[PDB]
């Protein structure tokens, strides 16, 4: 029940960091993967013999409502037209609320594509796609 | 052609040896452009494009402004009239 | 014959719309001023054309639509697109007060009801954009026998008319 | 006790009316609006942040006898059939009895729904429900 | 007090006529209707800009005691089982007691529904819900 | 049996008060609150293995005998048409009439509804329906 | 809650602006863009070793409401038929309606397609998603 | 709210007419075009340095219940079998119900597919997608 | 209302009728077509120049519940195994149910598929889909 002794994660008690900075307001973070698993077939059997992992990519989506300062264009993560070429790789963090323990890390987030909506009578949201280079947890 | 085209909250204090302007009296300022119309030359100035040339990023917000001189204006009499100079300092005898 | 023209075009755009720096369509014109007389005569209220040859085309442009009003001071009596929305706005206002009110059903309707009554048609018309603002708590009605004495206030279209750049090089 | 010094309004002190015209033998008068409350949520944290108004939405509902004359399909104010699409938008006030004083004032009802009922040894009775703009008082 | 004189319409003083015959013994006729009334917002205001009629709908229930002779089933305004595909587009009319004059007229209803009850020491008792096209008044 | 040593709080000895004011002639204020209390399953047990508490919601409705004066409308704290984006966040106190103690504080409330209800021979009726942030008591 | 002070954009308090015209009863902006981000792989390295930029790609759609009047189609941003070879590039600009401040421009939008509804009982809407060379953001 | 005074097109004020006939009891009519904007790289610049209208495409939807008589196969405007290759060329116009006003014009319509729907207990439909050459609209 | 008066087609007024017998308790028939409708383009001009119906493609969909004699399967019109190499074309009507007129006939239908489900406390159902050479209507 209590934060200190429940067993599962939940987003209540989870902070999503960007440089070092909370991302206020954050509304989802998903982490996508896959590691191109080939199976090895032959001829005289039908089962795949093994299993080898190709290659690794890896993505993460994380979906914000637009604050009225300090959005992603203009706290500088997200950008617009040329501005991309100069903006360099950043990190996100996924962190414990309670004890500032990083659950996970995403060394090296880029973004893929900047979403934006405005909508009658809604709150304006934003959601942006990294690809990032590798993710790993540690402590 | 009347109608025509033609070609921070933390407000900052200067005062000191600005050589333009009537002294003794607070100025608010907010582009260069206001300042050169105003302080010809001097270290006020260089004090106010330095505060907002401050920093790439960062600049002071509307800046309050005064001469502390004790300047007073050329004036002649002659023929039936009296002319004042509304420059204040040595540069309106000119 | 240049006025008949400004006034078949006056009467062709949208009731407030201006005239300002609409084209004429003029061939050519018998033309003394430039910018200086053009400033003294419609600082006099005396409406000019300038003809104005652009890049690559021509075109005969008006440059304001000031009465012939002489104090700038009011622009309901100097400018002419103000006068227009205003006599229309007050026709308007008047035909529906006369049938509200000058029904004459009773006495009874109180001064508040009439100030309820011009406030609903104010925020009708900043609805339509037809007014750009009104005080809605500046609204005062007085009434006495069968005379309502009433006074309002109303914000007028703003209109924007100049520009200055100063253009600077450097490197 | 007296009607000038009684500190709560009741329904004998009061009038409703419409077009400037009292409403004779109204029933009932209810007010019923919707601000649109929603609350803003995180991740990281259980509490909303902050509520925000997104639409405004009005209803007010007018019950009233069956006038002989002059009821609100005879009055002008309702209508039935096609005669709805010919209908301008109407204003209703609710005003003191005693002063002529507006309480309040439902700026351009327009008309939901017009419903009547005759029945066995009873009165005959009327229900109009009105969408309005906005609602105000003044003095 | 008088009939000529109230003014107020009351069921004693309102006949309900069916197809020119008056109906024998009823007990209640509500009517209903909708103007599916819609407002219209934006992007950039709160409040509903205006108030369109989308489309309109209306219902007439009528309440009626079963007569020995001449119910609805015998008399042929009802109709069981297939015979709903033969009976016509019928019309039923609201009119004064007193001079004969139409109060209202529900033009072309047809059934919905027809209910019927019998209970142990009880009057039987009738119900038909009509969709109308149009309702309209005159004189 | 006297205020002093009653052992149970009654609608006698509370006041409510609003902004550092009291509330005069209030009839009631009831407060809900839900924490999202969500069960954790798995596959291999029937029961729940533990409660997490997801999102905190609440809701404090008050209702209100229309005053003369300082009703809600003119006393400033509900509020018609386009005013409501102009009032700031309010707190309401519920604090006991002896001591002035506070009972519970509804930090920041801010409105859902505002209904009203004028009624033939009857006292006219005001109900505000508020969302809060959060609600504490101290002392 | 109040405008001035409320952290989160929404619809109520965002104009959507074309050519220095406010755009009247617009009901949706979607901002969609892509960067085009290609990963690095070698032989000898499972993961990707940098994500470079290759090309920009942004689009916006704007949903309206048909008016009456100054329909994309009458107001001229818009076109039909071969008139679209006529139609200079056009830029509009998402404002902040209490400062009419910039919150982003989509510099030079040109239409890809203009897609309109009409159904029973039901308001028309149109539909136009834009091309457009950059988005920026100032101030 | 009346017809004359609302500000937005609706499906009741329009009339869908074909061949200077009104089409009775249409359901939908959707318009979809599309301008095949191309955008136009290089090397040495990540933007598109300008779009280009390559090819017009447009395409209109008609929805329709099956009239008893005068349905598209025996009014003549759709075919089945050879009879298409026989069809002239049609023009199809929206129109404003009040003033018989041309709302758009889609000239010189050609058929695409027609589609037809026979199902228990429901009233039978059809749907007609032509090509168009152009479109347009006039006062 | 009555069937000899309304004017629209409804699943309750049609047969559905196959080699000079009713279809019994069929669901739904559904009539697809496609006239392969190709615009003509050129080099300096962005239109179509014009639309040719280059082919006629047709389908019919029937919809049915499995009727414990005489389903499409024992009837003899569908087939299973190399029978269908001996079912000869087949003509199916769609039929007025009042005159017994023909409404639309699809002359020489053949099979795509047939498709069946059983399905718990569910009925069976049945599936054909045939394409045909040609539709047409007469009288």
């Amino acid at each position: 029940a209590s934060e200190a002794k429940q067993t599962v994660h939940t987003g209540n008690t989870v902070l999503l960091m960007i440089k070092g900075k909370p991302v206020g307001r954050a509304q989802s973070a998903s982490g996508q993967r896959e590691y191109g698993t080939t199976g090895v077939y032959e001829i005289g059997s039908i089962m795949p013999q093994e299993h080898v992992y190709l290659r690794y990519e890896g993505t993460i989506t994380v979906e914000r409502l637009r604050m009225k300062k300090e959005n992603f264009a203009d706290l500088g993560y997200a950008s617009l037209g040329e501005e991309i070429l100069k903006k360099d790789i950043i990190d996100i963090l996924v962190v414990d609320n309670l004890t500032k323990q990083v659950i996970i890390s995403y060394h090296g987030c880029s973004a893929n594509n900047y979403n934006e909506t405005w909508q009658t009578n809604e709150i304006v949201t934003e959601e942006i796609e990294f690809s990032y280079l590798t993710a790993s947890d540690k402590a | 052609t009347r109608p025509h085209a033609s070609i921070s909250e933390k407000v900052f204090c200067l005062i000191g040896q600005a050589e333009g302007g009537e002294p003794n009296t607070v100025y608010e300022l907010r582009n260069y452009s206001q300042a050169k119309r105003l302080f010809r030359s001097g270290e006020l100035l260089d004090a106010i494009e330095l505060a907002w040339g401050s920093n790439p990023n960062y600049t002071a917000g509307r800046i309050l402004a005064m001469r502390i001189e004790d300047a007073k204006p050329a004036s002649a009499e002659i023929g039936g009239l009296k002319i004042t100079s509304k420059i204040y300092g040595n540069v309106a005898n000119n | 014959m240049v006025a008949v023209a400004l006034g078949g075009l006056a009467s062709g755009l949208e009731i407030g719309e201006s005239i300002t720096f609409k084209p004429l369509r003029v061939s050519s014109l018998d033309q003394i001023y430039e910018s200086i007389d053009l400033d003294e005569l419609n600082e006099n209220g005396i409406i000019s054309i300038e003809f104005v040859r652009n890049r690559t085309n021509t075109f005969f442009r008006i440059v304001d639509d000031v009465t012939t009003f002489n104090d700038k001071s009011d622009p309901v009596k100097a400018e002419m697109a103000v006068g227009e929305a205003n006599d229309f706005l007050v026709s308007e206002l008047k035909v529906q007060l006369e049938d509200q009110f000058i029904g004459t059903r009773t006495i009874n309707t109180s001064a508040s009801i009439i100030k309820d009554f011009i406030q609903s048609y104010l925020g009708r018309k900043k609805r339509d954009n037809e007014i750009q603002d009104f005080p809605a708590e500046d609204v005062q009605v007085i009434v006495e026998g069968n005379e309502a004495r009433i006074s309002m206030t109303v914000y007028p279209i703003r209109s924007f008319k100049k520009i200055s750049v100063s253009l600077v090089y450097k490197q």
